[PDB]
RNA sequence: AAAUUGUUGAAAGGGAAGGGCAUUUGAUCAGACAUGGUGU
RNA sequence: GUUCCUGCCGAAGUAGAGUUAAGGUGCCGGAAUACACGCUCAUCAGA
RNA sequence: CGUGGAGGUCAGUGACGAAGCCUAGACCGUAAGGUCGGGUCGAACGGCCUCUAGUGCAGAUCUUGGUG
């Protein structure tokens, strides 16, 4: 109940607010490294709701995205990552929306190492982060440029 | 040694800025302290000089005037007073 | 009339010590104060309990510099300065420990509170309120004891020696002559 | 608390510590009312004058010996 | 047009930005007698 | 409701020096933690 | 002291920068304020004698928009 609290407060109406929690959120995660799977479950709880508003999920993604991963935490990384793609098609289906897509594009980075799923998963949005290349805020690009060189080395496509 | 005087210390301001409160050591009552009226101070590199006006209070504490005042800062400082101009 | 002064914390009131080592500091001398457990409280031991209670540091130096610094104007440039020339102890730690201690008259207890009159132990209040450390220096207060009636035996044969050296300077006669003399 | 007891001396009233009382100038006529009371006056130039009369109020005022409280004003900065 | 919101860039800082106080070390600026006369 | 600033008259001032009333002399805070008496420490002590 | 109105006046001030506004700058006045410097401003306006209008705040019912 306490971290249902505290997450919940993610989504709050001050910035102020939300940046306080997702700075407490990370401190409880490096002081308990076992609860961060539950930790991340309940922020995904609250970013994937219906009503979730661009505010609570924008933090929610920022928090999910400076979390930490280690080589043997591979179901962690494979929620993380399908977090990710499903936030994604849920946003992609524009200034305000750019800093969201830089932020699932680091997230992506950071969590597709860590992460055991199979390329073809990523296949499906190929075409997608190549659209983010030529957008309109080149700090997506630099992000989606990254991913894409990720998976086509992991998964040795053409190039 | 070449010391011709005695350090003694800034206790605080008459309470006005302009008027300080000197203590000096082995006078513990106003006749003892009415030897030291009319020296010369010199708070102690940069000096500040003044003189000794006249006795305050029972214990040997005593008022006196600088040409500039005291920065407030030197309440407990150590602080000399000579002997000339001598009346003996 | 030193460059320091090393008080004795035992048979002392909190108020009056601060009250006498806060006007001291403010006028320049620097002040440690020593066996601060021991010091002592009027009234009873609920009432001062309860005082510092409602007040909540537990150690008893920390008390005592909480009543010192109610004296003297800490937010005030002035009063920070006299605030470092303090130092506050429980125990003896050295090197404080081979030099001697003074006892300020006007706070002792024998002196100001009245025989059957309630007091209080800061030591006491201290444990009670939370500070879990009365316990190790009372063992390093009863080796420091062992040592200074070592001393004590030392400064015996000490006075012992100087009374022999006040009797053999007696046999000169330049000191016999200048005292008849004058001085 | 402003109040009469605060009042400044006569004789050291409406003095600079130049110990000139300022005296406002528009043009050179009005410069040369001030032609001998040097000790007792200095100019300043009004703050509506356009750079090319402050230098002859200036070459006016030096001729006459006259201070002048805010020179290179305009013509230069502070 | 204000008021308001968002992306990008610079800087500081820390979980808040934040002030006041003390010390420390530095950097940089202003600081006449243009002293009236005589003498070799 | 209040009524730009200063001054003035009137029922029922600024600065230096000294003195002093009311007060006060444990520290913040300037002054004896001076003296001399009678008391009182009460689970309502007593400022 | 400050704000406008009118008459008179300063052979007033002005692209070599008028009016307006700001100015934790300098000078003056006990103060209301005034003068200058700087910034801003970019085309006209101010000082002075007279008569005529005319000095900054508080709070409530709430209202509206906007945001939870
Ligand atoms: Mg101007
Ligand atoms: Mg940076
Ligand atoms: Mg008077
Ligand atoms: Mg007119
Ligand atoms: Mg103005
Ligand atoms: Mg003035």
């Amino acid at each position: 109940n306490l971290l249902r609290l505290g997450v919940n407060k993610i989504g709050d109406i001050d910035s102020k607010v939300s940046s306080k929690a997702s700075y407490l959120l990370l401190k409880l995660e490096q002081a308990h490294p076992n609860m961060k799977s539950i930790v991340i479950d309940a922020i995904v709880d609250i970013a994937l709701r219906p009503n979730a508003d661009y505010h609570t999920t924008y933090y929610s993604v920022i928090t999910l995205n400076q979390t930490i991963l280690k080589r043997s935490e591979d179901s962690v990384a494979n929620k993380l990552v399908k977090t990710y793609f499903t936030l994604f098609e849920k946003f992609l289906i524009d200034e305000k929306n750019s800093k969201l897509f830089s932020a699932l594009l680091t997230g992506i980075n950071r969590a597709f190492p860590f992460a055991q799923i199979p390329a073809s998963v990523y296949e499906v949005h190929m075409e997608t982060l190549f659209k983010i290349t030529h957008s309109s805020n080149f700090n997506t690009s630099i992000q989606a440029l990254v991913l894409i060189n990720q998976v086509t080395v992991k998964a040795k496509l053409n190039s | 040694s070449h010391r011709l005087y005695v350090k003694g210390k800034h206790l605080s301001y008459q309470r006005n800025p302009n008027v300080s409160l000197i203590k000096i050591e082995g006078v513990a009552t106003p006749q003892d302290a009415q030897f030291y009226l009319g020296k010369r101070i010199a708070y102690v590199i940069r000096v500040m000089w003044g003189k000794v006006t006249r006795t305050h209070g029972n214990s040997g504490v005593v008022r006196a005037t600088f040409r500039n005042n005291l920065p407030a800062k030197t309440f407990g400082a150590s602080v000399r007073i000579f002997l000339y101009p001598s009346n003996i | 009339v030193e460059p320091v002064v090393v008080i004795d914390g035992k048979g002392h009131l909190v108020g009056r010590l601060a009250s006498v080592v806060a006007k001291q500091l403010l006028n320049g001398q620097k002040i440690v104060v020593v066996r601060a457990e021991e010091l002592n409280i009027s009234g009873e031991f609920f009432r001062n309990k309860l005082k510092y209670h409602d007040f909540l540091f537990r150690a008893p130096s920390r008390i005592f510099y909480k009543a010192l610094r109610g004296m003297v104007s800490h937010k005030t440039a002035r009063g920070k300065a006299a605030l470092e020339r303090l130092k506050v102890f429980e125990g003896i730690p050295p090197p404080y420990d081979k030099k001697k201690r003074v006892v300020v008259p006007q706070a002792l207890r024998v002196l100001r509170l009245k025989p059957g009159r309630k007091y209080t132990t800061l030591g006491k209040l201290s444990t009670s309120v939370g500070w879990k450390y009365e316990d190790v220096v009372a063992k390093l207060e009863a080796k420091r004891k062992v040592s200074s009636a070592e001393y004590y035996a030392k400064k015996r044969a000490f006075t012992k020696k100087v009374a022999s050296a006040n009797a053999t300077a007696a046999e000169s006669d330049v000191a016999k002559q200048l005292a008849a003399l004058g001085y | 608390q402003p109040k009469i007891g605060y009042g400044s001396n006569k004789k050291t009233k409406f003095l600079s510590p130049s110990g000139h009382k300022t005296f406002l100038v528009a043009n050179v006529k009005d410069l040369e009312t001030l032609t001998m009371h040097t000790k007792t006056y200095a100019a300043e130039i009004a703050h509506n004058i356009s750079a090319k009369n402050r230098v002859v109020i200036l070459a006016r005022a030096k001729a006459l010996g006259i201070k002048v409280t805010n020179p290179k004003g305009r013509l230069a900065l502070e």
